[PDB]
RNA sequence: UCCCCCGUGCCCAUAGCGGCGUGGAACCACCCGUUCCCAUUCCGAACACGGAAGUGAAACGCGCCAGCGCCGAUGGUACUGGGCGGGCGACCGCCUGGGAGAGUAGGUCGGUGCGGGGGA
RNA sequence: CGAUCAACGGAUAAAAGUUACCCCGGGGAUAACAGGCUGAUCUCCCCCGAGCGUCCACAGCGGCGGGGAGGUUUGGCACCUCGAUGUCGGCUCGUCGCAUCCUGGGGCUGAAGAAGGUCCCAAGGGUUGGGCUGUUCGCCCAUUAAAGCGGCACGCGAGCUG
RNA sequence: CGCCUCCUAAAAGGUAACGGAGGCGCCCAAAGGUCCCCUCAGGCGGGACGGAAAUCCGCCGGAGAGCGCAAGGGUAGAAGG
RNA sequence: GUGGAGCCUGGGAGUGAGGGCGCGAGCGAUAACGUCCGCGUCCGAGCGCGGGAACAACCGAGACCGCCAGCUAAGGCCCCC
């Protein structure tokens, strides 16, 4: 599963999450592509279940490009526990992720291949989407 | 090559008045001119979808002149991926860079070119998974020259 | 020329800088009218209240 | 302070007057002290030297 | 990048312009000695010498205390008796110091 | 009612503010020891009648008035200017 | 008053890197020497002194070039002081005033004070 | 000059424990019961359709992920109550919810019949006697149409037990 | 449990939690004063033993080295040698 | 800018359990009528008045007394009203 290799801190404090997404809003790679409409803390592994959902559905053939990376540690305190004595150990780690964030790319596939494989990818995710083709909008950025 | 696009002057209107009546704040200019312009939105969907900063858009302003431009910038609104504001570079004899189309007999679809607007191709054909050439070994029709370093990998 | 300023909503629950500026204008009860000088610096007070005001120039 | 590095008198060596303080590492500089040094009592500088504080 | 010749200038002339007094700049060629006295807070030089105004020739030494006594006769006339000694890139030696030693013989205070 | 044990925090220390910055603006009439900057290092640079104490402290030579400069790669200089 | 050079400032790269061209009468440099002053953790390389046969090769000065560097609009946007709404929220929107960063066009192979030598 | 007076503005020069034998002054400024808020955990219900199911994604299943509901678990928080809101279980007496254990009505079935599985509607009534343990729960015995799950201050000690 | 540095801290200062990370309880007789001089790291090419890295030479290199030790600030027009 | 403004000297205090809300952060779980700070507000002390079904802090508004007079604010105008 994705995170960083080393990091320069183990914890950070909780993001805001406000704002149209910084970058990353056009079609870059693929031809197709998969548009955040809410934001949202995407975790590892909703971006691993989404990797392979399209894999399967491409019965290894396409490429998939992942644009996000989950670089944000996020913590949790064990079960139970009353509140302080510091913060929690790292469980995991999520990609910020705003409106407008090209999150997965696809393309090597037909077009009915790649709609419906980003069809399956938003459902594991929390977060409404929305499928994009790469337009000359894309290719001017 | 080539296309036309109504384009009308504008000077204190709101773009968020002229974005909600449809059209499309934009600006026109060159070394010698800087106009606020506004374009019908869907007309200039139409135009640029097909048109895309490789190939010439006519302005034809409503006082007559008829200036070719390059569409050199399109910022987004990046919620709803729509275009909030274009830059029309009017064409002059001068030489200008452009990014060309590339035509194959696959990494970069267009490459960067310093040419004449007289001499503004359609194509750049390529030639024959895992293998690639550079643009050092490229065409290069009459008039064109590479604005990148060949190191550059298609 | 000169500023006619009319208090018309109340200071209530508004910033402390506010009320200060009703009281340099010297407005202290609702629908008090004041004249004064069309001054910038009169006028800078007059606009930093104008959410609890009604202006009218006069003369 | 520490005990390799101590504190230490300056003793005017024309009239016996200890005159300031400061400390050195005995271990780096074994020799006492020896520096001149203005003298309040003689109005005039002079030889002071480490004496045990 | 500097070389320790330009490192060396600034070094001196930093020093000498901190404390404010007039500015006895010297320059020395492998031929010719100039001095002028500066004003750094106008910008302006005050008063002027050199070997090659003063068509001078000989030993090179013997001609820096020239300039030196010439530059100070010049320099009183005009009121001005303190001033601070700028060897920019050069040693307190020689050449330099001749006219350094010329300045004070004819009168400026440094 | 069960009560769970929990660890502690290695953190927790932080040092007294230092009350840095600037201390007379650029206009502001000053008498000769003022202080004019408290800083670590030349973040300014003493210039015209202001020194600089041994915790690079800057502070007036004559009284008069605050000047700034700011001399690109030179640096930025604090001035009292002679009244 | 104008041109060239020398020295010294100021703006702090629109002033830099690189490529090229150019200058020795004067000025500057290299240079000729190492007796003398002075000098090398060794070295006359440097610092320094005494010189004037040579060369602008190096350095420096002046030009031309936009490849790199550096500067950089206009327009639009983000954000936001103050005023108002919306959503269970995460968060969003309006009015008024302010308004970036990136990027596009484009610009730049410096500009100027004071003194000195020379020239017309 | 003599301070790990380091609990570092440093009570004395000089100092540790225990109390279920405990006492008083106070606190709901603060814990334990119950409630409240929250809902991580808990119980239940959905979305996706990777696979299983000889064949066949969906009879029966549902990888990885996603969205909720409820408020019976454990808790988090400390808001009424410490000039007292008695605290488990049982017995007695009910009453309510339905996410239904049985009985009634259905659809689908990998439904031949009989018997089942799964989901839908349905809370009228019913939902046994014992062995063990303080037990709740649970396991066991013998039955049964069935031997449901939860709320009512873990319903009910000015009703009883202890 | 006192002290220092950074963040949290909302572009003056200040600002909390059993919030996120480190350090101090020394040291130096020069590692202090002043004068004079010098300029790093690293990259590449060259050189017996000799290596990734000893010392030597050339070129490039504005500071990314160094400044006793944490961190931040500062700094070669020196605070570094 | 003449205000229950400000500055100086002195007498008398009380307070050193806050709370809600908006915005900005940390802690918590992008939980809590949760906790901890910052800016502001209100309740506290305005549990006086109107609106919000009822309701400290949401909206409206700062109650010196009297009137069987008029205008408005939020919010309302089918009946309770
Ligand atoms: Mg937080
Ligand atoms: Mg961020
Ligand atoms: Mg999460
Ligand atoms: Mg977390
Ligand atoms: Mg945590
Ligand atoms: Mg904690
Ligand atoms: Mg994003
Ligand atoms: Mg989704
Ligand atoms: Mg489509
Ligand atoms: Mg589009
Ligand atoms: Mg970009
Ligand atoms: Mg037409
Ligand atoms: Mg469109
Ligand atoms: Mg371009
Ligand atoms: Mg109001
Ligand atoms: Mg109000
Ligand atoms: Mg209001
Ligand atoms: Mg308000
Ligand atoms: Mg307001
Ligand atoms: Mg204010
Ligand atoms: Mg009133
Ligand atoms: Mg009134
Ligand atoms: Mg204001
Ligand atoms: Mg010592
Ligand atoms: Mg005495
Ligand atoms: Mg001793
Ligand atoms: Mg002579
Ligand atoms: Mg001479
Ligand atoms: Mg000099
Ligand atoms: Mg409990
Ligand atoms: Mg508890
Ligand atoms: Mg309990
Ligand atoms: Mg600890
Ligand atoms: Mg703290
Ligand atoms: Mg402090
Ligand atoms: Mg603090
Ligand atoms: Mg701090
Ligand atoms: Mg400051
Ligand atoms: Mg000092
Ligand atoms: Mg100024
Ligand atoms: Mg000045
Ligand atoms: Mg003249
Ligand atoms: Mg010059
Ligand atoms: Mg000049
Ligand atoms: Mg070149
Ligand atoms: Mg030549
Ligand atoms: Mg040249
Ligand atoms: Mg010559
Ligand atoms: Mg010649
Ligand atoms: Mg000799
Ligand atoms: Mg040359
Ligand atoms: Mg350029
Ligand atoms: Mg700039
Ligand atoms: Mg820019
Ligand atoms: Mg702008
Ligand atoms: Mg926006
Ligand atoms: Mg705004
Ligand atoms: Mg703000
Ligand atoms: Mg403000
Ligand atoms: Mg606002
Ligand atoms: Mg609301
Ligand atoms: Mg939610
Ligand atoms: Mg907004
Ligand atoms: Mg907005
Ligand atoms: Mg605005
Ligand atoms: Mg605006
Ligand atoms: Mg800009
Ligand atoms: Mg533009
Ligand atoms: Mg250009
Ligand atoms: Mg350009
Ligand atoms: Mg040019
Ligand atoms: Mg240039
Ligand atoms: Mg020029
Ligand atoms: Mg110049
Ligand atoms: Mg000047
Ligand atoms: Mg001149
Ligand atoms: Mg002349
Ligand atoms: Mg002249
Ligand atoms: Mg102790
Ligand atoms: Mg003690
Ligand atoms: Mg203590
Ligand atoms: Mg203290
Ligand atoms: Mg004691
Ligand atoms: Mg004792
Ligand atoms: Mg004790
Ligand atoms: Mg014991
Ligand atoms: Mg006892
Ligand atoms: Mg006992
Ligand atoms: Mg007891
Ligand atoms: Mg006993
Ligand atoms: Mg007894
Ligand atoms: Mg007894
Ligand atoms: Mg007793
Ligand atoms: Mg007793
Ligand atoms: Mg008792
Ligand atoms: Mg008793
Ligand atoms: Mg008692
Ligand atoms: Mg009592
Ligand atoms: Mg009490
Ligand atoms: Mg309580
Ligand atoms: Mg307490
Ligand atoms: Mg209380
Ligand atoms: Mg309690
Ligand atoms: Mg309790
Ligand atoms: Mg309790
Ligand atoms: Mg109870
Ligand atoms: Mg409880
Ligand atoms: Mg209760
Ligand atoms: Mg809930
Ligand atoms: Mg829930
Ligand atoms: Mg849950
Ligand atoms: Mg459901
Ligand atoms: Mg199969
Ligand atoms: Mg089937
Ligand atoms: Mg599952
Ligand atoms: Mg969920
Ligand atoms: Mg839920
Ligand atoms: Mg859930
Ligand atoms: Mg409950
Ligand atoms: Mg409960
Ligand atoms: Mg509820
Ligand atoms: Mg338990
Ligand atoms: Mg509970
Ligand atoms: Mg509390
Ligand atoms: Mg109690
Ligand atoms: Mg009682
Ligand atoms: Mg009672
Ligand atoms: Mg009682
Ligand atoms: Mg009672
Ligand atoms: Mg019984
Ligand atoms: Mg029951
Ligand atoms: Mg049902
Ligand atoms: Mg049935
Ligand atoms: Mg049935
Ligand atoms: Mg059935
Ligand atoms: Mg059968
Ligand atoms: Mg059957
Ligand atoms: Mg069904
Ligand atoms: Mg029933
Ligand atoms: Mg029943
Ligand atoms: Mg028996
Ligand atoms: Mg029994
Ligand atoms: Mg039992
Ligand atoms: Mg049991
Ligand atoms: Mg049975
Ligand atoms: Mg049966
Ligand atoms: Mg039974
Ligand atoms: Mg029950
Ligand atoms: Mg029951
Ligand atoms: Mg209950
Ligand atoms: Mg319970
Ligand atoms: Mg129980
Ligand atoms: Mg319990
Ligand atoms: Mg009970
Ligand atoms: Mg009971
Ligand atoms: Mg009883
Ligand atoms: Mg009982
Ligand atoms: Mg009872
Ligand atoms: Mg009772
Ligand atoms: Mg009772
Ligand atoms: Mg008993
Ligand atoms: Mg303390
Ligand atoms: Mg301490
Ligand atoms: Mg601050
Ligand atoms: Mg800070
Ligand atoms: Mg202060
Ligand atoms: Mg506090
Ligand atoms: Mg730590
Ligand atoms: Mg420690
Ligand atoms: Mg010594
Ligand atoms: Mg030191
Ligand atoms: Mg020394
Ligand atoms: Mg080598
Ligand atoms: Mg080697
Ligand atoms: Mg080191
Ligand atoms: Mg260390
Ligand atoms: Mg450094
Ligand atoms: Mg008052
Ligand atoms: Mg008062
Ligand atoms: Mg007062
Ligand atoms: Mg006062
Ligand atoms: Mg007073
Ligand atoms: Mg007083
Ligand atoms: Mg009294
Ligand atoms: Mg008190
Ligand atoms: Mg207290
Ligand atoms: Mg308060
Ligand atoms: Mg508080
Ligand atoms: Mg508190
Ligand atoms: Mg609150
Ligand atoms: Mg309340
Ligand atoms: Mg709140
Ligand atoms: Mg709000
Ligand atoms: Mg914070
Ligand atoms: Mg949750
Ligand atoms: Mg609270
Ligand atoms: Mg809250
Ligand atoms: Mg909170
Ligand atoms: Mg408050
Ligand atoms: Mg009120
Ligand atoms: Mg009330
Ligand atoms: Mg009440
Ligand atoms: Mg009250
Ligand atoms: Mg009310
Ligand atoms: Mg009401
Ligand atoms: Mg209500
Ligand atoms: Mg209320
Ligand atoms: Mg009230
Ligand atoms: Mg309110
Ligand atoms: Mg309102
Ligand atoms: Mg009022
Ligand atoms: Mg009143
Ligand atoms: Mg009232
Ligand atoms: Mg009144
Ligand atoms: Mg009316
Ligand atoms: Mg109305
Ligand atoms: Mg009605
Ligand atoms: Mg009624
Ligand atoms: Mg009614
Ligand atoms: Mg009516
Ligand atoms: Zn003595």
């Amino acid at each position: 599963m994705l995170m960083p290799r080393r990091m320069k801190y183990r914890k950070q404090q909780r993001g805001r999450l406000k704002g149209a997404t910084k970058g990353g809003d056009y079609v870059a790679f693929g031809d197709y592509g998969l548009v955040a409409l809410e934001p949202a803390w995407i975790t590892a592994q909703q971006i691993e279940a989404a990797r392979v959902a399209m894999v399967r559905h491409f019965r290894r053939g396409g490429k998939i490009f992942i644009r996000i990376f989950p670089d944000k540690p996020y913590t949790k305190k064990p079960l139970e526990v009353r509140m302080g004595k510091g913060k929690g150990n790292v469980e995991g780690y999520v990609a910020v992720v705003k409106p407008g964030r090209v999150m997965f790319e696809v393309a090597g596939v037909t077009e009915e291949q790649a709609m419906e494989a980003l069809r399956i990818a938003g459902h594991k995710l929390p977060i409404k989407t929305k499928i994009v083709r790469r337009d000359a909008y894309d290719e001017a950025q | 090559m080539e296309y036309r696009l109504k384009a009308y002057y504008r000077e204190g209107e709101k773009p968020s008045a002229l974005r909600r009546a449809g059209k499309l704040p934009g600006v026109m200019y060159n070394r010698h001119l800087n106009r606020k312009v506004y374009v019908d939105l869907v007309e200039f969907d139409k135009v640029f979808r097909q048109a895309s900063i490789h190939h010439v858009i006519v302005l034809e302003l409503p006082d007559g002149q008829s200036l070719p431009t390059l569409v050199r910038q399109v910022n987004l609104d990046k919620r709803r991926r729509r275009p909030e504001h274009v830059d029309f570079f009017v064409l002059s004899d001068e030489p200008v860079e452009m990014y060309v189309p590339l035509r194959f007999v696959e990494i970069h679809r267009d490459i960067l070119v310093k040419v004449s607007p007289r001499n503004i191709p359609e194509f750049i054909e390529v030639d024959v998974i895992g293998d690639s050439l550079h643009a050092s070994d490229l065409k290069l029709p009459p008039g064109v020259e590479l604005a990148v370093s060949p190191e550059e990998t298609i | 020329p000169r500023l006619k300023v009319k208090l018309v909503k109340s200071p209530i629950g508004y910033p402390k800088d506010q009320k200060a500026a009703l009281k340099a204008l010297g407005l202290r009860r609702l629908q008090q009218e004041r004249v004064l000088e069309d001054t910038p610096a009169i006028r800078g007070n007059v606009e930093k209240v104008a959410h609890l005001v009604r202006v009218e120039v006069v003369e | 302070a520490s005990e390799v590095r101590i504190k230490l008198l300056l003793e005017c060596t024309e009239c016996k007057r200890r005159n300031y303080a400061t400390e050195k590492n005995k271990r780096n500089t074994p020799n006492k002290l020896e520096l001149r040094k203005y003298c309040p009592w003689c109005r005039k500088h002079t030889v002071h030297r480490e004496v045990k504080i | 990048r500097l070389t320790a010749y330009e490192r060396r200038k600034f070094r001196v002339r930093n020093r000498i312009k901190r404390t404010g007094r007039l500015r006895l700049s010297v320059f020395r060629s492998l031929k010719h000695i100039y001095a002028q006295i500066i004003d750094d807070e106008k910008g302006v030089t005050l008063v002027s010498a050199s070997s090659l105004a003063l068509k001078l020739k000989g030993n090179k030494t013997e001609v820096a205390r020239q300039v030196g006594r010439a530059l100070a006769e010049k320099a009183l006339a005009l009121g001005i008796k303190q001033v601070a000694f700028d060897r920019g890139p050069y040693k307190y030696h020689g050449r330099v110091k001749a006219l350094a030693e010329g300045a004070r013989e004819g009168g400026l205070e440094f | 009612a069960h009560k769970k044990g929990l660890g502690s925090t290695r953190n927790g220390r932080d040092s007294q503010a230092k009350r840095l910055g600037v201390k007379r603006y650029e206009g502001q009439v000053v008498r000769a020891g003022n202080i004019l900057v408290r800083q670590r290092g030349t973040r300014f640079k003493p210039g015209k009648n202001v020194g600089m104490g041994r915790d690079f402290t800057l502070f007036a030579l004559v009284d008069g008035v605050v000047e700034f400069q700011d001399r690109g790669r030179l640096g930025r200089y604090v001035h009292v200017r002679p009244l």
